[PDB]
């Protein structure tokens, strides 16, 4: 049953198409890492955690309800059937019914939906019922494969990623972009060099050369321990071969959803003045890239704010505590640089200049208690404390924050109208298609 | 075999690279000693082909012994190699290699100093003796550094001469542009903190108000070059006028702070031992360095908001060493945003036109010449390179943003180790969301740092122009004419070729520039320059529109030009409507300041003919002798239009366009200097044929071939582009020439038939003849025939005005077929014959497209509307009477095979 809801999936989008050796594999894991029951759960387990990477965000959302759905009208009674199906109806405005109250788990989704929050209501069975997550590094320690491949939309791009993992890993990556006949033949003598003596390689846009990758990286695949290969390719672009793809291990890059979790992860990835103005900037660039998904009310048109301009930002404002030491810190220029210069480069409208005008001077405004959001408040540094420990305080402050259901209103500033249409189609369109799933 | 010989038969310890290449050389020397002895007392052209393509290498190491060769062709290597001794052939490069340096001064076989483009004149520290032995590259290296030792020294002792007390009045008279505009401002930015740490500013503004009107006094009464020298004082001091007041206006000091933290400071490091890194520029916390590069006296930018903040994200970027990205719709100064930040820099910008022709060999190379020189590259619409190709230069960008971070010596790009000077950077310019115009991969785009200037102020640019020619009410004269140029931008048709942006302010203003002399400076020149530029473009109900707001928002001889243009065509056989001679005035006033036009009509309506009249015009009038290419763009591939790489061998060939600019520029026989040259290109405007010439049609005036050469535009080079419509042509390149639109046709039925006959009678008694075919040629019926002819239905439509051609030319040919036998019968036989001739002509010209019943329609139509001989369907003459096609039938009896 699973396999044949992965092959729905790989049967809608080509880059989803799932081969019976990696499944297989998958089932050996399983076992490497009441009895039969336990199998099967770490089965489930096992294989959301091996193939959720490989799908985008809504494709996420579609396999964890219908994997928690499998598993639970599995084992669970009728009545349970008869709720959780209501529910995903009303969650796809195509039936509409109150559920038949029996355990818990239950009323907490019916609390959750009664409320009109959706994208809470749909990450509650990914919650609930798997309790482990893979990122890129999971899937490349994680894996007998010496070959990968990774996807993503235009105008964003994961190489970063990859650079930070292979810096962890104290590897020596060697970024060869694909598109020329030099690149190709570079390419050919040093995935021949790495082959031989070890060594990471990296071919970025991998579909500009559809013909050498169809004839060349297809008889290479087909036929070191220190030796990786990573491809990269666009969600979008031209279909690549279907063998290649089955023979490689296949990741979706996107930017995090959360708000909270992009904040831990720009953290985790990085005196007490800079700690604290390298914070806020974490802060800042979560809330943007927030607030930048929402295409018609949270800004005018679709940008995209990736780690460059974190990065620019960052060594600006380490620029201006360096310089300006006598701790009267221009905040209204700190203000002024990232609304305009930095996060403001991009920007083509003006409405959206105004709005990012409004959150520089919401997150920079310089005070000593600062509500960046309404359950957190930022007090400043004192002039008596070290870098550790500004860094353990932070760290600590950050813990204790509970994203709420609403956070995509609440913490934006926005109207509740516009947040509940969005959230209302994604999870009617997610509702849908896992309900045209589940019924073959 | 002058540069051959230069190369190798005459200078010595170069024959011991390539011994091969000398025994050819060799032997080639003994061939052309013999031919030219032969000759005295072909395959020779293919030897020397054979022979330079061995001579890649030794041109490649050249290039890399001094980097800024890479500019240059093979051909222009071997000429400035081979003047070992002559030294004149270098001089004629320095465009190529510098852009701000024209020629050389030469003195007793010694050099004394450069010569700018714009006719400044830059005296060196100390004169170089030149050797007879020396070669280019040693003399080539040291004059670059003495421009900028003597560069320096200016700078120093003019800001010495202005923090002595002086004023800036005698100073523009003694040093070059640079160093006063680099004195100035770091006395303007010094006096700018000593106000700051005060709250005190209005003396410091009255200062520079009075100094700004004495400036303003002296303009008018100083030579021309000194007049240049002013102008860009004066738009430099408006910035600082404009700084000191918004500063004054501040209410607290910390946005005083903030507002000085965001404008551009020229400092001055008071320790450092090394002359040429003692000036840092500071903006926004960020410092960068100063080259002192000669600049010349350019066309200095009005500093609007916009072009500061697009400064600071240009600084902001180049601080990590990273790329200068602009993006917007087309004419809002990004190009000119980035030369301006580098002559604010010190530097010459080297900008190149991206195409589809540029492959990964050809960037890459293009990135090693300029990496290797330490300048500044601006890559002009970046999106206009392939996709694949932007996506395989990614690799070479990275490598030299890391190289730049990392100050490595030695970078490694087309398998060659070359050195990176750290003084490099790169800039892209692109127009996205335009059709024919690929993506950027998002790789690529984290290299460079974005930047939006979608929206301009052009207000405060009109303002300050104006004021720069010393107009009485400026500030209420700029508000007019933008709110003027916003409403007909607002309250017209919706036409695609409607663009009222930047471009056409600027063209504006360069056509009241010259009319001062002629109208006064003040309001009718401005609308006399509104008119000028903006009527031409304009149809029917607009034009109407137009003149309706130029009376409400503003309230109010060319007698030998026109002249001219009445004795060409009286030459040429055309007639003067007034359509007709409006057009033409029309496109002389409007080329007379624009260089590149744009002629958009329906087909037949009157383009060709117009331009051609105006050109003999211009011939008259001028006196010039005028010569005209004419390309038609289509027919003719991208790689026969403007170039090739030979893959094979890694060489050059030129195109058609290409050929004909360096013919022009090389001027061989002195004919192309007092010469007018017009390229035309008489095909449909594609996107991809065009926009490879935006640095051609912008002030650049710049062809950014694939290996490096840099093609300048002539003043006296004007291009003309004759088409039909613009449905493909996309706004970049309509907003960079000046549109002329054929709303109605330029000629009436009975002028174009008179013209038509007598160009006839021009290609051939025969004023018997003459008279009596245009009296047959009647207007009264032929006006209501040719409006009856139009309710047929004709098979591939052409309209009834166009085929006024086919029954000239028809009815002529007929007349002088049987002129053989028209001296043996009277007058009326002569008449009805000729009336017969003309209408069977009308019939197979008009309704020829058409079937039977159509046809003979419309023979009873001719019939009815015109006493004479009747034409019937099968009507003929015979050898002269009529007859019918009955009896010219013969009996054939074919056989069975
Ligand atoms: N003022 C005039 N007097 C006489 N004939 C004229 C006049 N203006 C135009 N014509 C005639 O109009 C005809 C078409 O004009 P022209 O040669 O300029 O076409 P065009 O604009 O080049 O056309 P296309 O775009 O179809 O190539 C010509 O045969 C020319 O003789
Ligand atoms: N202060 C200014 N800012 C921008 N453009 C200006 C300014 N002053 C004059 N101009 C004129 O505007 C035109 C801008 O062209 P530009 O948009 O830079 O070309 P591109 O479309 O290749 O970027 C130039 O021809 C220039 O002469
Ligand atoms: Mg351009």
């Amino acid at each position: 049953k699973i396999f044949s809801m992965l092959e729905k999936f790989g049967q809608f989008h080509w880059f989803y198409g799932i081969s019976i050796g990696q499944f297989l594999s998958c089932f050996k894991r399983v076992f490497i890492k009441t009895r039969v029951d336990e199998i099967l759960w770490l089965l489930y387990q096992e294989v959301y955690c091996q193939f959720s990477t490989a799908l985008d965000k809504k494709f996420k959302m579609i396999m964890a309800m219908t994997m928690f759905c499998l598993y639970k009208f599995d084992i669970e009674s009728e009545q349970y059937k008869e709720a959780v199906l209501t529910m995903i109806g009303v969650l796809s405005e195509s039936s509409d019914g109150v559920p038949k109250l029996t355990n818990d788990d239950l009323r907490y989704l019916w609390d959750y939906v009664t409320t009109k929050s959706y994208i809470s209501a749909l990450n509650w069975f990914k919650n609930e019922f798997f309790v482990d997550e893979w990122n890129i590094a999971d899937v490349v320690a994680n894996s007998e494969n010496n070959y990968f491949t990774m996807a993503s939309e235009r105008d964003v791009d994961g190489t970063f990623k990859l650079i930070e993992l292979a810096k962890a890993s104290k590897e020596s990556l060697k970024i060869i972009p694909l598109g020329s006949i030099e690149n190709l033949n570079y390419a050919q003598e040093e995935i021949s060099k790495s082959k031989i003596e070890g060594g990471w390689i990296l071919l970025q846009n991998i579909q500009m050369s559809l013909s050498w990758v169809k004839t060349y990286l297809h008889k290479h695949v087909e036929e070191h321990e220190k030796f990786k290969m990573f491809m990269t390719c666009h969600l979008t672009g031209d279909k690549l071969p279907a063998p290649l793809l089955q023979r490689t291990d296949r990741v979706v890059y996107e930017d995090i959803p959360g708000i909270l979790d992009t904040v831990k992860d720009l953290w985790g990835s990085q005196g007490v003045w800079s700690v604290y103005c390298t914070f806020l900037l974490s802060w800042f660039h979560a809330l943007i890239t927030a607030r930048t998904r929402l295409v018609p009310h949270g800004f005018s048109k679709k940008y995209y704010f990736n780690d460059c301009d974190f990065q620019f930002a960052s060594v600006y404002l380490e620029n201006v505590l360096a310089t300006n030491s006598t701790n009267n810190i221009p905040w209204a220029q700190v203000r002024d640089h990232i609304a305009t210069i930095v996060y403001g480069g991009k920007i083509d409208e003006e409405k959206d200049l105004e709005v990012v005008a409004k959150l520089c001077a919401h997150v920079f405004c310089g005070s000593d208690n600062l509500q960046i959001v309404p359950g957190v408040r930022i007090p400043q540094p004192l002039l008596q404390q070290s870098e550790e420990e500004e860094r353990a305080r932070l760290t600590a402050i950050l813990s204790n924050t509970i994203e709420p259901a609403d956070s995509l209103s609440s913490w934006l500033q926005l109207p509740r109208e516009s947040i509940l249409d969005y959230e209302r189609l994604q999870a009617k369109e997610v509702a849908s298609s896992t309900e045209q799933l589940l019924q073959e | 075999w002058l540069d051959l010989y230069g190369i190798l038969g005459e200078n010595l310890d170069i024959q011991n690279f390539l011994p091969l290449e000398t025994s050819k050389f060799k032997s080639l020397t003994s061939e052309y000693k013999m031919i030219t002895t032969r000759a005295f007392q072909k395959l020779t052209i293919d030897s020397l082909k054979m022979i330079k393509s061995s001579l890649s290498t030794f041109l490649e190491r050249q290039r890399r012994q001094f980097p800024r060769f890479y500019f240059l062709g093979n051909d222009d290597l071997l000429k400035i190699i081979g003047s070992g001794k002559h030294h004149d052939q270098v001089s004629k490069f320095m465009k190529k290699m510098f852009g701000s340096i024209e020629s050389i001064i030469f003195f007793e076989d010694s050099i004394t100093g450069v010569r700018s483009v714009e006719g400044e004149v830059l005296n060196l520290n100390e004169k170089i003796e030149l050797k007879d032995s020396i070669q280019a590259q040693e003399w080539l290296n040291i004059l670059d550094t003495e421009i900028k030792l003597s560069v320096f020294t200016q700078f120093r002792d003019c800001l010495g001469q202005l923090k002595d007390g002086t004023d800036i009045e005698v100073v523009v008279s003694k040093y070059i542009f640079q160093a006063i505009l680099l004195s100035a401002q770091v006395m303007w930015t010094e006096l700018v903190e000593k106000c700051l740490q005060t709250n005190e500013f209005s003396k410091y503004w009255k200062e520079v108000d009075m100094k700004i009107k004495g400036l303003l006094d002296k303009l008018n009464k100083s030579s021309d070059n000194v007049k240049k020298k002013i102008e860009a004082l004066l738009v430099e001091y408006l910035h600082f006028n404009n700084v000191i007041g918004q500063l004054k206006n501040c209410s607290t000091k910390e946005e005083a702070r903030l507002l000085w933290a965001k404008v551009q400071k020229f400092y001055q490091k008071n320790d450092t031992l090394d002359d040429l890194n003692s000036v840092f520029i500071s903006q926004s916390g960020y410092l960068l360095q100063y080259k002192f590069e000669y600049i010349g006296i350019p066309e200095r930018l009005i500093y609007t908001p916009l072009l500061l903040v697009g400064f600071a994200t240009l600084t902001d970027s180049l601080h990590q060493k990273y790329g200068g990205c602009f993006f917007g719709p087309a004419g809002t100064g990004k190009t000119e945003t980035v030369k301006a930040f580098g002559q604010n820099l010190g530097r010459v910008v080297v900008v190149f036109n991206c195409d589809d022709s540029f492959d990964y060999q050809v960037l890459s190379r293009l990135l090693v010449g300029i990496t290797q020189i330490g300048a500044w590259g601006c890559f002009d619409e970046f999106n206009r390179l392939d996709e694949k190709v932007l996506s395989a230069v990614s690799a070479n960008i990275q490598q030299i943003q890391n190289g730049l971070q990392v100050g490595k010596s030695h970078i490694t790009l087309l398998e060659e180790e070359t050195p990176l000077s750290p003084h490099t950077a790169v800039f892209i310019t692109l127009n996205p969301g335009y059709n024919g115009r690929s993506e950027l991969p998002e790789n690529l785009k984290k290299s460079f740092r974005e930047f939006s200037m979608k929206s301009p102020q052009s207000g405060t640019i009109a303002e300050m122009i104006l004021q720069i020619m010393g107009f009485e009410d400026s500030k209420s004269l700029a508000s007019k004419i933008v709110h003027f140029l916003e409403l007909l931008s607002s309250k017209c048709s919706s036409m695609n070729h409607y663009h009222f942006g930047l471009r056409t302010l600027k063209g504006v203003l360069r056509n009241c520039s010259p009319l001062v002399s002629e109208f006064g400076e003040g309001e009718k020149t401005v609308v006399e320059s509104l008119k000028r530029v903006i009527l031409p473009s304009l149809g029917d109900t607009d034009e109407l529109v137009f003149k309706d707001e130029l009376s409400k928002i503003f309230d109010s001889n060319s007698k030998a030009i026109v002249q001219c243009l009445k004795d060409a065509g009286q030459r040429s056989g055309f007639s003067m409507s007034e359509e007709f001679l409006k057009k033409c005035m029309q496109f002389y006033y409007m080329q007379k300041t624009q260089q590149a036009l744009i002629l958009v009509g329906k087909a037949g309506c009157g383009k060709t003919a117009t331009w051609k009249t105006v050109i003999d015009a211009m011939a008259i009038f001028d006196g010039h002798a005028n010569v005209v290419y004419v390309i038609d763009t289509k027919v003719l591939t991208k790689e026969s239009l403007y170039g090739s790489m030979l893959k094979a061998t890694l060489e050059w060939r030129d195109g058609l366009f290409t050929s004909i600019l360096r013919r022009v520029n090389d001027d061989i026989t002195g004919t192309f200097k007092n010469s007018r040259i017009w390229v035309v290109f008489d095909s449909d405007l594609d996107p991809e044929y065009v926009e490879a010439m935006n640095s051609v049609l912008d002030d650049n005036k710049i062809l950014t071939l694939p290996n490096g050469e840099r093609l300048p535009i002539p003043p006296n080079f004007r291009i003309l582009f004759e088409t039909d419509n613009l449905d493909h042509t996309t706004p970049a390149t309509i907003t960079r020439c000046g549109l002329l639109w054929f709303s109605t046709d330029v000629c009436s039925i009975s002028s174009k038939i008179d013209h038509l006959l007598n160009k006839s009678y021009e290609a051939l008694e025969l004023d018997k003849l003459k008279d009596l075919i245009s009296d047959s040629f009647d207007m009264a019926s032929l006006t209501n025939i040719f409006t009856c002819s139009n309710d047929l239905v004709h098979i591939l439509g052409v309209r009834t005005f166009n085929k006024l051609e086919t029954a000239v030319q028809l009815a002529v040919h007929l007349i002088s077929s049987y002129r053989q036998w028209f001296q043996n019968l009277d007058d009326k036989s002569l008449k009805d014959v000729i009336t017969l001739l003309i209408k069977r002509s009308l019939l197979y010209a008009l309704a020829g497209d058409s079937t039977g019943e159509s046809q003979r329609a419309f023979i009873q139509t001719i019939n009815t509307y015109f006493d004479s001989q009747e034409l019937s369907d099968y009507s003929t003459i015979v050898i002269l009477s009529f007859s019918s096609f009955c009896s010219e039938i013969p009996s054939v009896s074919l056989e069975a095979h």
